């Protein structure tokens, strides 16, 4: 082709005068089809990006826009639209500031000083709303986290007085969004939980999740709701969709309801139908069966069956709560748990502290766990991460990787030392790094000093088996100082009266020391 | 030209209502000034509003389909949501739903829900005479009804999804729009057979 | 390979905290920059914590207020001040500390007005760090660091504090000038009830901030030098020079002390470098202490290490030597022309101090000479009245004469004339320039030089 | 060596000119001195450049994934509102008067940026400026951009470079011209005649006139006054040409060449960039500073310093 | 014969004095018309003259100074008049934003070449500093040379009495609404002269102690090097109007200078007012009930704790039996005075209670009836306990009145 090339010539050397639409459309016919070659000319995305740039943007929807930023983000070249003012006073209406508020929300970037104008100006004009409108800026408000009750009580005072005037799923997006605002007066909640009960005869699947999520977001508070539209559930409980029995068993979880007559129906409906969830429903059905204690060996074998589909490419953060569970099952389910070590092995650079630490304390008594490489490489990262754990997960970590026995030496000093200037709260939480030190039994004295001085307060507090565990390690340590010892001794004698042989050897030298 | 000025379009729609010229203007005039209106995505909205409201009654009664589906297009594009103007239009769909061509209808569903419009029973209807020109659709009708907003709703009763569904699969063939129906078909009330057999040929 | 920037943000913040406080590792820093130069955080959507995050990491690492991280990290700050918690204020008034553009002092500005509000509601780890990241930038916001002490104060009395947070908190609050002897009182009073939970190496920086805040007391004092007394034998170099700088910052002639460190640093005279050598000197200048066979052995050992020396360190050791009498030719050569290649480094003390010393020393080099006389008119703007008779009065001995150098000095000298002309320790000290220079040289000075005053 | 705080351990200092090599931006970082051997240039380039006093690269020397990256800084080095830090590290900018127009240019500005030092040691450039200098040495005299306007970009008339570098004794100099963008001769693409290298045995035109205010043809077409007879029989046998460049490409040129530059016509701005390198055996011939704020040298002293930095050295 | 580019900064001129002069006269002018005022439209054509006069002066002197090298050659006195005028004629707005732009770029251009010559003085920083971050004019560089600049304490040492009160009123009376990034800056100016001002403590006129040290407050920054100045206040506080004495009580307990004895003689002034104001109301109970905090019952002096409280009471009910003169602009006044008067156990006489509830209710109404702009739900609830506790006579219909507001819950939390 001739014209072509000059076409395109024209357009890179940025002589065209291009308006918003037309760039539009080109970028739509470049995303469809693009049988010629437009994302692959890097000079000419560049001269349609510097076109785009310096037209005005005004003229076009948001969603069009956005598509732009899109198609441009692809080819490597970063790009976002630009923002909005507030409108003028006689262009001022409840239309165009829902309008400005969309398109804060649709863009991905969010303002806090255009939502507090937009807040101050809907006020004196707040009865030129349609009873449609007010639905839909509630549902746009509590997506930008604006964290301001007094407006959005008045917008459900105004919705719940016109009530008869909107559809079903309006109502489910106005309680859903609701409830995701913390400061509002229990009344009007209680209110309009009552006006959802009442509309139970028009609702449809998808209708039902915003309820349940509300109710989830809620509480037991609310309870009695619940026990109404469960009860509606039982005419439906031969078909719902996986995700619908999913947020029923997540409520349950959530509501501690008393009451196993429905619970087992409902569950033995989802043993069947859930190998059609995701990854995510997958894992909080999960949950939701365990917490409630109804994991018994066929429903066990057909959700591990669901769950080694996605064992190869787990997302990290979705693997520690498995294993947890998995603990707590006396089943025998071996192989998921070395499924899920394997993937764990490949994504130890990437893990952060909590989720290491975790890792590697659900791993504490597993004996497939004695031998496998993760006793070594975790621990090498656990070297490196050390100086961003936080006392929960270094106290985690600290007990797994002893439990496992990893026999670094300096690893429990470096620990100590991070530990020092944290303090600590707890027995357990001091607890791991003794029996880290423990592996060994010589460190410098003055970590010894520093370690019984730690422990001296403490020993008003553990019971007469642990003090045991207390001096074990105390004097493996090679401790030498003495009012440690007779702070451990006042709380022994406090249990008992009298010396006697039926204590141990280290009770009986501890009450004579 | 797309040229924005909007002070001075005011000045025009604040003369056609101040006059009252507003009711005996005929309907497909109406129809290409208030599309046109929605083409630079105009600003005062209250001017439009109460140009909106001046027409009466008997205007809207025996309207041509043809203007009626660029007046409710215009409406939506320029994101207005008036409450006795919707029951009008969905009153007037009762007796010319049949003379709307596959096109009209796949503009008219999501012109419609795209305005919040909640009548589920005239969406219903209209969703059975496009069931019924199934085989007469092409590919930018598909495009113009499958990628409404919150269609999944409109999915609603089997016999009423199905007889377009093979269409879809047949016709369309970009990638992204194959998605975005195999995505919103699993929020509908549709069986789980059909679902799954409609998403064996439907994703790729 | 390419990853999110939350964990992009997670590696960084391990990068920065590597290099800070385990080993500078040259490497480590080029991979970081390239790491962080090629890469934007507009596209994807993450929380206050990862950009804030980003930000601290990218500016610790060198990057100024025009790269494209750190305007698209501080737009979203500016926009979102509501999201940022108390658990992320003290990451980004941290960050914003080295810039000094307009978006940054508004940022910290916000930052510091939020955090007088929330004064009663916080806890140990917030307190020092919210503390700590203050004291780094430089605000003077008063009423906020009032409202901090009431809570630390109230806070002490439970008793939760460790060493570290005591070392913290008493080095912020010392290089913020705040001087409140109660919030002092019950810091040392927390300190001195924590039994062997002190070690020398958190002991010694308390000590040295307890000395820079400069509260006036002896009793307190006495008890640190007794207490200083039993780890004597336990320190190096660095601690050794730590703790002469700290009292002589007291100010107090603790001959048994000086005594007995001086027995134990000339032990330590090895592992002296040219950094605690001038630092020694120094404080036995401030302090005002004759201990001649201890400062032979230091300046053979500044001799063996006079390559090593910054301007600092001339700065510090020429005066010193110049101060006490004590002359070595050899050094003194070395150190000249050694300043010679070091001469823009000079800030505005170092250079005048360094030409006075070299000036009443007597040893007057001429590459030197020439070398610092250029340098003079860079940063005569800078200088003060007394410094600027001193640095003139070198120039004197230096025999220049040359207007490309002295032009800017006298308009400087015109500047601060009130102040030049009402310093007694230099009323003869301005004979001699007016006397070399002569009164073709500048009249508006000369007449007012032989007017009254 | 002072203690540095610890929230300082990895800043840089002021001037960048301290820091002793390139940073880690950009490409990677310097090839081994083995690796440095595949720059090479081809010799019918050589003698190209030879014959008609300018050449073009086979292929260009920047990505535009890098070359984004230099337009940014550029921009930023450009702003109004808030003045770019390091700004008075450079040796002279169209800025100082706060106002600016409808031209910007900054010398010396490797010293107040990132990555724009990294282009200085560009091995494919910088090899290339070694192979014309007779396979020597080279050196970094001093850096600086152009960036015009929008359609009342104004443009340069005809110069040559020795015109401005009479301070130093030899003629042995070259100069490298980058394009950031697409470049036209409706846009500022530079037109150089390709034999006014060669004329008078080596010796400098009289320098030209020109006016603030007139068109760019005028402009143009004041090259006669300076030429003379014989000069004019070669401009008829040599024509002006422009040279078209896209985003990356490299132009090598001669000092003794004379060149212009049209101006801009089209809708936003252009921005290029010109480094000068020397070679060996190069002195100064007064006493005195070569640039403001840069070290003094004898009459007859070599040239060499910190703000000269040594950049390829062959063997 | 070396030059020198000095020139005292408070003598030779050039024109640029000439068009100060003319710019001044039209000020006075301005001024005058205004005194003449205190009709409208004479006046008024005589304004738009002096705006024409004005505006073509500055259109003169802009192009004199951009055309023709002036700048270099004018001494200092005139670039700090030229500065000050620049930025008083725009914000008393006469001038148009271009012409303000650029006379303000050729004077930083200038004032940042003057400070590399270094002839620049120690008044000279604190004149333009203070008169450019008040007009809020942005240069990185020169305001990163300005804050370098004052932290060398030891120059500023010798400021003439009338510089600082200068400086102080114009940096106090433009704080009501100043801009955040401008706070900081503020704020050495006022540390980088303070010994200055602490030195002289012994100088300043009577209401000249209060204005620096509400000007040092509002700017929250209360040093010790200044706190003789409030040591004096109590000395001389014989010579104050009640409404100054009550200003300065809040300003000495925020000095930590309020102790038991200053507010004893404190008290007296306030009560001397013929009709008393709500901020000498709350000034007073505020200042009781800190110093009834200070007496200390668990300490060495346990011997006269109660003969002291009763004394405190005792002023509080002398100051008490007075409160039904007095307006009260909002809700929380009320509160905070009906909290002192419970947690201390002052009797108050009915009338007193009767108006304050009075006000109470009527301010109330016009919230709860007009359903929106507030008063919090608790605010609610302490007010309708306060008058439980001292019964319903008070106001028989605002205890229903309350109640209802509750019921309907007009009232939001204070945390929504």
């Amino acid at each position: 082709p001739s014209a072509l090339h000059l076409i395109f010539e024209r357009c890179k050397l940025n002589l065209v005068e291009f308006t918003a639409q037309d760039v539009y459309q080109i970028c739509t016919t470049a995303y469809n089809m693009d049988t010629l070659g437009m994302l692959q000319d890097p000079d000419f995305m560049r001269g349609l990006h510097d076109a785009f740039r310096r037209s005005d943007q005004t003229v076009i929807s948001p969603f069009q826009a956005n598509l732009i930023a899109d198609t441009f983000r692809k080819v490597g070249i970063n790009s976002m639209p630009k923002e909005v003012s507030v409108p003028e006073e006689d262009a001022i209406s409840p239309e165009s500031l829902i309008l400005v508020l969309r398109n804060m929300n649709i863009t991905k970037q969010r303002d806090e000083r255009k939502i507090n104008e937009v807040l101050k100006l809907m006020f004196p004009i707040l009865d030129e709303f349609s009873p449609t409108q007010l639905s839909l800026t509630v549902t746009e408000l509590a997506r930008l986290k604006s964290t301001n009750a007094d407006f959005v009580g008045k917008l459900a005072k105004r919705i719940m007085e016109y009530n008869d005037d909107l559809s079903a799923l309006d109502i489910s997006s106005a309680a859903v969004s609701l409830a995701y605002c913390p400061g509002i007066s229990h009344n009007i909640l209680y209110r309009m939980m009552q006006i959802v009960e009442e509309r139970m005869g028009e609702f449809q699947p998808e209708d039902y999740i915003n309820v349940l999520h509300a109710l989830n977001t809620l509480g037991p508070k609310f309870v009695n709701t619940f026990r109404k539209i469960v009860e509606c559930g039982l005419q439906h409980v031969e078909n719902m969709d996986a995700v619908t029995l999913t947020n029923y068993m997540v409520c349950f979880s959530t509501m501690d309801y008393k009451q196993r007559e429905h619970i087992d129906i409902y569950a033995d409906a989802l043993v069947e139908v859930a190998t059609d969830l995701s990854e995510k429903d997958l894992v909080m059905a999960f949950i939701a069966l365990q917490r409630l204690r109804l994991l018994s060996d066929t429903m066990f074998g057909t959700m591990a069956s669901c769950v080694i589909r996605y064992a190869a490419k787990m997302d990290p953060r979705n693997i520690a709560p498995i294993m947890d569970i998995c603990s707590t099952v006396p089943h025998a389910s071996d192989h998921l748990m070395k499924v899920l070590m394997d993937r764990a092995v490949e994504c130890t650079r990437i893990l952060t502290a909590n989720q290491l630490g975790d890792i590697l304390d659900i791993l504490g008594l597993y004996p497939p766990a004695r031998e496998h490489p993760l006793v070594q490489l975790f621990g090498k990262q656990a070297r490196l991460r050390l100086d961003l754990m936080g006392p929960d997960a270094l106290a985690n970590a600290t007990r797994g990787l002893a439990n496992l026995g990893y026999a670094d030496p300096e690893y429990y000093a470096q620990a100590a030392e991070t530990g020092f200037r944290y303090g600590f709260k707890d027995w357990t939480l001091l607890e791991p790094m003794l029996m880290g030190l423990s592996i060994t039994g010589q460190c410098p004295p003055t970590m010894v000093r520093v370690l019984g001085s730690h422990i001296a307060p403490m020993a008003r507090s553990m019971s007469l088996m642990e003090i045991e565990r207390a001096n074990r390690y105390l004097r493996r340590l090679g401790c030498e100082d003495d009012f440690v010892y007779k702070a451990m001794a006042s709380r022994v004698l406090q249990f008992v009266k009298e010396v006697t042989p039926e204590m141990p050897e280290d009770l009986q030298v501890l009450l004579q020391r | 030209k797309v040229f924005k000025q909007d002070r001075i379009l005011k000045q025009c729609l604040d003369y056609l209502v101040e006059s009252n010229a507003a009711v005996k203007l005929s309907a497909t005039s109406i129809g290409a000034m208030l599309n046109s209106l929605a083409a630079i995505r105009f600003t005062y909205h209250r001017s439009v509003k109460q140009f909106m409201i001046a027409i009466s009654t008997e205007q809207w009664s025996e309207m041509d389909a043809s203007p009626l589906v660029k007046i409710v297009s215009a409406m939506a594009k320029l994101s207005l949501r008036l409450p006795q103007v919707l029951v009008h239009v969905g009153d007037r769909l009762l007796d010319v739903y049949t003379f709307l061509s596959p096109l009209d209808t796949a503009l008219v569903i999501n012109s419609l829900q795209s305005i919040g419009y909640g009548n589920d029973e005239v969406l219903m209807m209209l969703m059975r005479h496009a069931a019924s020109s199934a085989r007469r659709w092409d590919e930018v009708s598909l495009t113009l009804l499958f990628g409404a907003s919150g269609v999944h709703r409109l999915l609603r009763n089997v016999e009423v999804a199905a007889p377009l569904l093979e269409q879809a699969a047949g016709k369309t063939s970009s990638p992204h729009l194959r998605q975005r129906i195999a995505a919103s078909l699993r929020r509908s009330a549709l069986p789980r057979a059909l679902v799954q057999s409609s998403t064996s040929l439907l994703t790729g | 390979s390419h990853l999110s920037a939350r964990n992009i943000a997670t590696e960084a913040l391990q990068m920065k905290k590597l290099h800070q406080e385990r080993g500078g590792n040259p490497m480590l820093a080029q991979q970081a920059r390239r790491v962080l130069f090629a890469t934007s955080i507009a596209g994807q959507n993450l929380d206050a914590r990862s950009v804030a995050l980003l930000l601290n990491t990218a500016v610790y690492f060198g990057m100024e207020s025009d790269a494209k991280l750190v305007r698209e990290c501080i737009d979203y700050c500016l926009k979102n001040d509501k999201l940022i918690t108390v658990d992320v204020l003290p990451i980004v008034v941290t960050a914003c500390a080295t810039l000094k553009s307009r978006d940054a002092r508004e940022v910290i500005e916000m930052q510091a007005q939020k955090a007088a509000r929330n004064a009663k509601f916080l806890d140990a780890k917030d307190v020092t760090n919210i503390i700590s990241a203050f004291s780094k930038t430089g605000i003077n916001h008063e009423k906020l660091f009032a409202f901090l002490s009431r809570r630390v104060q109230t806070l002490a009395r439970v008793g939760e504090f460790e060493a570290a947070h005591l070392v913290i908190l008493a080095n912020a609050f010392s290089r913020l000038r705040y001087r409140d002897k109660f919030l002092f009182g019950a810091i040392a009073r927390r300190a001195m009830s924590l039994r062997e939970r002190v070690t020398v190496n958190e002991l010694v920086p308390l000590i040295v901030a307890f000395s820079k805040i400069g509260l006036k007391d002896p009793k307190l004092s006495k008890r640190f030098a007794t207490k200083a007394m039993e780890y004597v034998d336990q320190m190096n170099a660095e601690q050794v020079a730590s703790m002469f700088m700290a009292f002589a910052y007291f100010g107090i002639r603790y001959d048994q002390l000086f005594g007995v460190l001086t027995n134990r640093a000339v032990e330590l005279i090895d592992e002296f470098n040219a950094q605690y050598i001038s630092t020694t000197l120094n404080a036995f200048q401030r302090i005002g202490i004759n201990n001649p066979e201890l400062f032979d052995n230091l300046a053979e050992r500044a001799l063996a290490v006079v390559q090593d020396h910054d301007a600092r360190d001339i700065s510090k050791t020429v005066t010193a030597l110049a101060h006490f009498g004590l002359k070595d030719e050899e050094l003194f050569k070395r150190l000249a022309s050694h300043a010679a290649s070091i001469a823009d480094q000079f800030d505005a003390m170092g250079l005048v101090n360094t030409a006075h010393a070299f000036a009443r020393t007597n040893f007057l080099q001429q590459d030197m000479a020439v070398a610092l006389s250029e340098r003079s008119v860079y940063v005569c703007r800078l200088l003060d009245a007394g410094e600027t008779r001193r640095l003139l009065w070198a120039l004197a001995k230096f025999q220049v004469r040359d207007p490309k150098i002295l032009t800017p000095v006298f308009n400087r000298c015109l500047a601060l004339h009130y102040d030049f002309f009402a310093d007694p320790t230099g009323s003869e000290e301005i004979e001699e320039i007016f006397d070399f220079y002569g009164p073709n040289f500048c009249p508006p000075l000369y007449q007012l030089y032989i007017s009254r005053g | 060596k002072s203690y540095v705080l610890k929230f300082l351990r990895g800043q840089l200092p002021e001037d960048l000119k301290d820091v002793n090599g390139a940073l880690g931006c950009l490409y990677g970082t310097l090839p081994d001195v083995d690796e440095f051997g595949q720059f090479v240039i081809s010799p019918d380039v050589v003698n190209s450049f030879h014959q008609f006093g300018y050449v073009k690269m086979p292929i260009p020397v920047l990505d535009h994934q890098q070359i984004d990256k230099l337009a940014d800084e550029v921009n930023e080095l450009a702003n109004n509102v808030e003045h770019h830090p390091k700004t008075e590290r450079l040796y002279a900018t169209s800025l100082a008067d706060l106002t600016g127009g409808p031209l910007f240019f900054c010398q010396g500005q490797w010293r107040a940026a990132w990555g724009m030092h990294d282009l200085i040691y560009l091995p494919t450039i910088t090899v290339a400026a070694s192979q014309i200098l007779n396979n020597s040495l080279v050196r970094l005299w001093y850096d600086e951009v152009f960036m015009k306007a929008a359609r009342t970009g104004p443009c340069v008339p005809w110069q040559q470079n020795y015109a401005r570098w009479q301070h130093t004794k030899p003629v042995n100099h070259v100069t490298v011209m980058i394009a950031l963008d697409t470049m036209n001769k409706d846009r500022g693409a530079p037109c150089l005649v390709p034999g006014s290298h060669r004329w008078r045995e080596g010796g400098l035109l009289p320098p030209v006139s020109y006016d603030p205010t007139k068109d760019e043809a005028h402009q143009l077409n004041t090259i006669w006054e300076i030429i003379n007879e014989e000069e004019g029989e070669m401009l008829m046998d040599t024509p002006p040409v422009t040279v078209d460049l896209r985003r990356g490409e490299a132009l090598l040129i001669h000092p003794l060449t004379l060149f212009a530059t049209h101006g801009n016509r089209s809708l936003d701005a252009v921005r290029c960039c010109f480094i000068h390198y020397m070679g060996e055996k190069t002195y100064a011939v007064q006493n005195g500073p070569l640039l403001p704020h840069t070290t003094k040298f004898q009459a007859d002293a070599m040239i060499q310093g910190p703000f000269y930095p040594v950049v390829f050295d062959p063997a | 014969p070396l030059p020198v580019s000095y020139s005292p900064g408070s003598v030779t001129s050039t024109a640029i004095t000439a068009h100060c002069d003319v710019l001044s006269e039209c000020v006075a002018k301005a001024d005058e018309l205004a005194v003449q005022l205190k009709t409208q439209e004479g006046m008024e054509e005589f304004v738009e003259e002096l705006k024409t006069s004005a505006t073509n002066e500055m259109t003169a002197l802009v192009k004199q100074m951009q055309t023709t090298p002036l700048l270099q050659r004018a001494g200092m006195h005139e670039l700090r008049r030229t500065l000050y005028y620049t930025t008083s004629l725009k914000e008393r707005d006469w001038l148009e934003e271009k012409q303000y732009t650029a006379a303000m770029r050729m004077l930083t251009v200038e004032v940042l070449r003057r400070d590399g010559d270094g002839v620049l003085s120690a008044d000279d920083v604190l004149y333009v500093t203070t008169h450019v971050v008040t007009a809020n004019f942005y240069n990185r560089h020169l305001w990163n040379r300005m804050e370098k600049s004052l932290l060398k304490f030891s120059n500023y040492e010798n400021i003439d009495m009338s510089s600082v009160k200068a400086f102080s009123t114009r940096l106090f009376k433009t704080r009501r609404g100043c801009a955040k990034e401008t706070l900081d800056i503020r704020r050495k100016v006022l540390l980088a002269m303070s010994r200055r001002v602490g030195v002289l403590a012994n100088d300043f006129d009577l209401p000249s102690l209060l204005g620096v040290l509400q000007c040092y407050t509002v700017h929250d920054l209360t040093p010790f090097h200044l706190e003789p100045l409030a040591i004096r206040a109590t000395n001389h506080v014989g010579d104050f109007t009640p409404h100054e004495c009550a200003t300065l009580a809040h300003v000495l307990r925020k000095w930590r200078t309020m102790r038991l004895e200053v507010c004893e003689r404190l008290v007296e002034r306030i009560c001397t007012s013929d009709q008393l104001t709500h901020h000498m109301a709350n000034a007073a109970m505020i200042a009781i009930r800190t110093c009834f905090n200070q007496v200390s019952d668990g300490g060495r002096n346990a011997m006269n704790a109660e003969p002291t409280r009763q004394k405190l009471r005792a002023m509080g009910e002398q100051i008490g039996c007075r409160l039904d003169e007095v307006e009260y602009p909002a809700l929380p006044v009320i509160l905070s005075i009906l909290d002192v008067v419970v947690t201390l156990k002052i009797y108050v006489p009915k009338k007193c209670l009767q108006v304050i509830f009075s006000q109470a209710n009527d301010m109330v109404a016009i919230v709860m009836e007009q359903k929106d702009d507030p008063i919090t739900a608790e605010e609610g609830r302490q007010l309708q306990a306060l008058l439980s506790h001292y019964g319903n006579d008070l106001a028989p219909e605002l205890s229903q009145r309350m109640k209802e507001a509750f019921r309907e819950g007009v009232l939001p939390d204070e945390a929504s």
